[PDB]
């Protein structure tokens, strides 16, 4: 009945990599260590480590 | 006596057809 199969799969692979990108963003969002706005005792130490470290 | 179903009387080229078409199955009754 006719083979006729090409070209309509890169869109599907784009869909798979978009779901992969969403899973990667969920995994990256599962964090407790990176940026999350805290009190001044945390954040001034944070900004100081960034600054002294860019100099380092 | 029995006949031998003599003549249709019109002629044509045979042309067992060259160019082929895809043959979808038309078993689509009511559903």
């Amino acid at each position: 009945h006719g083979y006729d199969v090409s070209g309509a799969n890169n869109k599907q692979v784009i869909n798979e990599v978009a779901r992969e990108k969403a899973q990667l963003e969920k995994i990256n969002q599962y964090y407790k260590t990176l940026l999350q706005d805290k009190e001044q005792e945390y954040t001034t130490r944070k900004n100081n480590q960034r600054e002294i470290l860019e100099t380092l | 006596k029995k006949v031998v179903k003599q003549k249709n009387h019109v002629y044509t080229p045979v042309y067992n057809e060259l160019i082929e078409k895809y043959s979808e199955i038309p078993l689509n009754d009511k559903l």
